[PDB]
C-alpha cells in the first residue's frame, strides 16, 4: 500500500523536498523571480543643470 | 428659547472655515424648501418639530449658526451659499 | 505548474550594511520614498528622530518616517512642540503633517560636506565615521498544490427505468454536474480569495477629510463632492474608481487599477452615468453588460478597466485590482496542476456503478503583496494565502462598500 | 563591500553578476536620493501660494481647500470646483511672471490625487464636466511627467507626497532662469578596492553636485545683502522665498 | 431589498422624495432618476430568475 | 393545452449524497452561490456553523 | 383627479408654485413644465372619451 504522501505544507518542507509518503520530490520547481520595479525620476526640466 | 432636542449623533459634517470664523455644510432643495415652509405658518425652524422627516440636518445647521456666526450654507436649486443672517428669518430667495 | 509545488524569489534592495537584519528599510520602495540624506548628511551624522514633546529647535534637521510615503528629514524652521499627547504613529504623523502645512516643519534634503565625504571609514586618522552600504536579500515563498475532490455513486436500478421514462442518461447529468460544480467550486474560490486579501479601500490617500473611510455612499455631501441629481452623483464615483486605482499604483509601484469587480448595483450605476468627460449625464443602463446571465464581464470603464461583476454580492462593494501584461504581476496566483482526472469503478459486491472527479490546483500570493513591510519572515515563505500574509493585505486589490444605491 | 564566495555561488545558482546588481542599485540609489533632493528643495524654497495678489479676500493664504465656497469662486459640485482650481493655477502662473518677470508659470509639480483631479476635468473653456481620468498619466509607473495642462503646464508628478500639494513652477530656455540649479561637477565616479587581509571586493559610488540659488528669485529686493551671497538654499535666503514657484496645499479631495 | 434605497419607503417611488429621486430638482433630472429605479430591479431580475 | 391538466418537470442539482433530504442546498442556483469549499476541505473536514 | 399633482389647486395651473411646475427653476424648465401638464391632461381625455 504504497503512498505517495505530500509535504507538510511548512515552507521549509517543500523547499527541501521532504514527504511525508515513500517518494521525496527533487524540488519546488520554479516560478520566476520577482524584482521590485526601480521607481522612476522627475526629470531636469524644473531646475536647470548648469553642469 | 428653547433648545433643540438632540436626535442622537449621526450629525452631518460641517466644515470649519477659520479663514472668516465660518463653516460650510451641502443641505440641499429639500432642507432650504422645509425651513422656508416653516417659517411662513408663523412656526420656527431652529428647534420646533423634533420629529420632522429632515430635523436632523435643521438641528445641525442650528448647531452651525450657533459655533460659527458667519456661516455659509449652500443649497441645491441654486447652490447659492446664504450667511447666518440671511439663514434666521428663513425666507430664502423667493416663493411662499 | 507543470511540476508540483512550484517557488517564487524575491529580491529586495535594502540598505544598512546588512542585506538581512531586523527593521532594514527596502530603498526601492513605491510605497516609502528612499530617505534622501542616507548618502548625504545621513551619513556623517545620525539626526535625532522625531517623537512626541520633541522641541524642534530652527535650523536643526530631524529624521522620522512616515507610515505612508516612506521617511522624512525634516528642518525646523521655527520652534515648536510635536503635540506630546500623541504617542500612536497614527497620531504622530497627524501632527507632523499638521506642522507641516503650517510651515513650521519643513521638508528637505542635502547631500555631505565635501571635507567629511573626502575622508570616510578611517581615513588621515580619523575615526568612527563609516560609508553607507547597501545589498540585496533574495528571499524565496513556496506555494503547495492542494487538491479537490468529487463523487456521484449512481445506480444501476436508476439508470434502467430514469432512461425508459424519462430518456436521460443519470450518467451524463451527474458527471456533467461533477465538473462544472468543481470549476464553478475553483473559480469561486480564486474570487474570494481577491475579495479575502483586498485591502480596505477608501482609508489613506484616497480619504476625503471628512468621508467614511471605507464606504461610499452617495448621501454624505463630501462623498459626491457636493453633488446635485444623478448625473453629477454618480460621477463621483468615477472619480473615486480613479483615486483608488492612483492608489492601487502607488502601492504596488506596478500600474494603475486595470479592472474591477463590483456587485450588480454599483456596476449598474456606473453603466447609467456618461463616463466621459462630458457635463452631467443619465439615463438607462446601455453600455455594461448588467445581468449576469450572458456573461459576468461587463463592459469596460472607458477602456481602462475591465468591469467584472460578482453575482453573489454580499451587500455591495467594487474592487479594484491590477493585472500587467505579464503573468507574474498579478498579485494572486491560481495554479493549476491537474484538471479533471475523470475515474469510474463498480465494487463488485454491488456492481452498482460509481465514478468520481480530481483535480490539483494550489493557490499562490505574489511577494511584494504587503507592500508595507520591507522584508519576509524566515527567508522561505509560505506561498498560500493566510492571516498573516494575505487577508486585507494585498495591495493589489483594494475592495469599497458602496451604499445609499 | 560584495563577497567573492556570494558572487561565484550566485552568479551559478541565479545567473546574476553579483556586482552590476550592486552597482545599479547604488547609481539608480544615487539619482534618486538626488532627484528627491533637488524636488524637496524646490518645495522647500517655493513661495507659498494664494497670498497676496493670488489671494481671494475671504479664503487662507497657502491653503485651497474645494469645501470653501469661496476658494472655489462659490462653484457647485465638481466640474465647478475643479475649473476653479484650474483658474487658481492660472492666476498664480500670472503672479509667477509679475514676480519673477521672466514669464508666466511653465510646469507644476503635484501629488498623484491633484494630478488625478486635473486628468478628470474639461480643461478647455466649456460648461463643467467631470469622467475617468483620461488626459494625464495619473500613475507614476510608466513616467513620472503626467501630459501637459493646456499645452502650457507641463505637469509633473511628486509622488512621495506626504499630505497633498501643488507648485507651479518656471523654467526658460536657458538652464540660467531656472529659480534653482541642481549644477553637477562629478557624475557617479565608481572607486573599486579590496582588502588585502580578505580580498574580498569593494565598490563604492562618489558623486559631487552642490545646488545653487537663482540670484532674482526673491525679487522683493531691489539690493542683496554683502554684495556677496552663499548660493546655498538656507533659511534666510530660500525660506518660501524664490518667486519662481509658488506651492499651495489643496485639501479636502 | 437589494434594490432598496436605504432611506426610501421600501415599496413606492415618489417624486417628492429627494432621497428616492437621487436629489434631482425640475422634471428633466427627476423624471430619470425613474429611469435609474427600473434599471435598478430589471438587473435583480436577472439575479433572481437567472 | 390540447389534454387537461398538464404539468412540468423540473431538474435541481443538490449535492450531500443524498438527493432527497432535510434542507440539501442545491447547486446551480442564480441567487445561491455554490458553496465555496465542499470538494475541497468541506469533505476532509466539517467547520462548525456559525449562529 | 388622475391628472392633479397632490401640491397642486385642483384646476390652476400657476407657474409660482413649486410643486405645480415640478420643482422648475427659471422658465426654461418651467414652460416645459406647462407642456408636460397639457400632455398629461391630454392624455386623461383618452381614458374617459376613449
Amino acid at each position: 500500500a504504497e503512498i505517495g504522501g505530500d509535504h507538510g505544507y511548512n515552507a521549509t518542507n517543500i523547499a527541501a523536498g521532504q514527504t511525508s509518503g515513500a517518494v521525496t520530490q527533487i524540488g519546488p520547481a520554479v516560478m520566476g523571480m520577482v524584482r521590485r520595479a526601480i521607481p522612476n525620476l522627475i526629470a531636469f526640466d524644473i531646475c536647470g543643470v548648469q553642469p | 428659547a428653547k433648545v433643540a432636542p438632540e436626535p442622537e449623533g449621526e450629525l452631518p459634517y460641517v466644515h470649519p472655515l477659520p479663514h472668516r470664523s465660518s463653516a460650510y455644510i451641502w443641505c440641499g432643495w429639500w432642507v432650504m424648501d422645509e425651513i422656508q415652509k416653516m417659517t411662513e405658518e408663523g412656526k420656527d425652524w431652529k428647534t420646533d418639530d423634533p420629529d420632522s422627516k429632515y430635523y436632523l440636518h435643521r438641528y445641525t445647521l442650528q448647531k452651525m449658526m450657533k459655533d460659527y456666526p458667519e456661516v455659509d450654507v449652500q443649497e441645491s436649486r441654486n447652490g447659492y451659499i446664504i450667511h447666518k443672517t440671511a439663514l434666521e428669518t428663513g425666507i430664502i430667495y423667493t416663493y411662499p | 505548474m507543470n511540476s508540483p509545488t512550484g517557488q517564487v524569489f524575491a529580491l529586495r534592495a535594502v540598505y544598512g550594511k546588512d542585506p538581512v537584519a531586523a527593521g532594514a528599510k527596502e530603498a526601492f520602495h513605491p510605497m516609502y520614498g528612499p530617505d534622501a540624506m542616507f548618502s548625504g548628511q545621513g551619513a556623517a551624522k545620525k539626526f535625532p528622530a522625531l517623537a512626541a514633546s520633541t522641541q524642534t529647535t530652527v535650523g536643526d534637521i530631524y529624521t522620522h518616517f512616515f507610515q505612508e510615503t516612506g521617511t522624512v528629514y525634516l528642518q525646523a524652521s521655527v520652534q515648536v512642540t510635536i503635540d506630546a499627547g500623541a504617542t500612536d504613529a497614527a497620531k504622530l504623523d497627524a501632527e507632523i503633517k499638521k506642522q507641516m502645512e503650517a510651515g513650521a516643519l519643513v521638508e528637505i534634503a542635502e547631500g555631505m560636506a565635501t571635507s567629511i565625504a573626502e575622508l570616510q571609514e578611517g581615513f588621515n586618522g580619523s575615526t568612527d565615521n563609516p560609508w553607507n552600504e547597501m545589498g540585496f536579500r533574495i528571499d524565496k515563498q513556496v506555494i503547495e498544490a492542494k487538491s479537490r475532490q468529487l463523487k456521484a455513486a449512481y445506480s444501476i436500478e436508476l439508470t434502467q427505468d430514469l432512461r425508459a421514462v424519462h430518456g436521460m442518461d443519470a450518467d451524463a447529468e451527474l458527471s456533467g454536474i461533477l465538473a462544472t460544480e468543481i470549476m464553478l467550486e475553483i473559480n469561486r474560490e480564486v474570487v474570494d480569495w481577491i475579495n479575502y486579501s483586498a485591502q480596505v479601500g477608501k482609508s489613506g490617500m484616497t480619504l476625503t477629510p471628512g468621508s467614511k473611510a471605507g464606504v461610499f455612499d452617495f448621501q454624505d455631501p463630501i462623498d459626491i463632492r457636493g453633488a446635485r441629481w444623478a448625473g453629477e452623483s454618480f460621477k463621483a464615483l468615477l472619480f473615486q474608481i480613479d483615486k483608488e486605482a492612483v492608489e492601487i499604483a502607488r502601492q504596488t509601484g506596478r500600474g494603475e487599477g486595470n479592472f474591477i469587480i463590483a456587485s450588480r448595483n454599483v456596476v449598474n450605476v456606473l453603466a447609467s452615468v456618461d463616463t466621459g468627460i462630458s457635463y452631467a449625464a443619465q439615463g438607462l443602463a446601455t453600455g455594461f453588460s448588467t445581468d449576469t446571465t450572458k456573461s459576468v464581464f461587463a463592459g469596460v470603464l472607458g477602456g481602462k478597466y475591465r468591469v467584472y461583476i460578482d453575482q453573489y454580492a454580499k451587500q455591495d462593494y467594487f474592487t479594484v485590482g491590477y493585472k500587467g501584461p505579464n503573468e507574474m504581476d498579478a498579485g494572486i496566483y491560481y495554479a493549476p496542476y491537474v484538471a479533471l482526472t475523470p475515474l469510474r469503478g463498480s465494487d463488485p459486491k454491488n456492481f452498482q456503478p460509481v465514478m468520481g472527479f480530481k483535480t490539483r490546483y494550489g493557490i499562490g500570493i505574489n511577494p511584494f503583496a504587503e507592500s508595507a513591510a520591507q522584508a519576509p519572515a524566515s527567508r522561505i515563505q509560505s506561498g498560500m494565502p493566510s492571516i498573516l500574509n494575505s487577508l486585507g493585505k494585498n495591495a493589489y486589490f483594494r475592495r469599497v462598500y458602496v451604499k445609499g444605491i
